[PDB]
C-alpha cells in the first residue's frame, strides 16, 4: 500500500 | 495502528509534474477510462516522481492481464489532477488496460472505504482484478477509498  | 505508514506523502505542486523529466521509455503500459475522460501512462517505478504521472504499479511482482493488478495515483481533489475524477466511477463502468502487446477489459464493480496501510487489497487472491488508489482528499487524513474492478474480457491490439 504505497503513496496516494 | 501503532506504525503509520508512510504513504501519506503529499504530493508536489503540478509545476514539478508538467516540468519533471517524464521516463517514457520507462513505461510499461497505458490506462483509459472514456466514462470519466481520463488517460495516463503505467510507470513500472513506485517513486514519489513516477506517481506525479498519475499512476504507478504498487507492487513489483505484478502481471497486467493476470491476478490482482494495482496501481497508485496522486489525488489533490481538484479538478484537473490526478485521480480526482476517479471517484466519480460507477458500478460495472468500463475501464481499458494496455499493455505493449494487447489490451485487457475490466469492468467497474464499485468503491469501498479502507485505510492506506491496507496492504491486502493488492495482495494477489487467485483472480484477475484491478485496484486504484485515491486518496479522499489532501485535507481527510482519516480514512481513503480503493476503487475495485474486475476483467470482464481480453482483446489484442491488431
Amino acid at each position: 500500500l504505497p503513496a496516494t | 495502528g501503532s506504525h503509520m505508514d508512510a504513504s501519506k506523502i503529499d504530493q508536489p505542486d503540478l509545476a514539478e509534474v508538467a516540468n519533471a523529466s517524464l521516463d517514457k521509455k520507462q513505461v510499461i503500459g497505458r490506462i483509459s477510462i472514456p466514462s470519466v475522460s481520463l488517460e495516463l501512462p503505467v510507470l513500472k517505478s513506485s517513486t514519489e516522481k513516477n506517481l506525479l504521472s498519475g499512476a504507478a504499479t504498487v507492487k513489483e511482482n505484478q502481471v497486467m492481464g493476470k491476478g490482482n493488478y494495482a496501481l497508485a495515483g496522486h489525488n489533490m481533489s481538484k479538478k484537473g489532477v490526478l485521480f480526482s475524477d476517479i471517484a466519480s466511477l460507477k458500478k460495472g463502468d468500463k475501464i481499458y488496460l494496455y499493455d505493449n502487446e494487447n489490451e485487457y477489459e475490466y469492468a467497474v464493480t464499485g468503491v469501498s472505504e479502507v485505510t492506506p496501510d491496507k496492504w491486502e487489497v493488492v495482495e494477489d487472491h487467485g483472480k484477475d482484478e484491478i485496484t486504484l488508489i485515491t486518496c479522499v482528499s489532501v485535507k481527510d487524513n482519516s480514512k481513503r477509498y480503493v476503487v475495485a474492478g474486475d476483467l470482464v474480457g481480453t482483446k489484442a491490439k491488431k
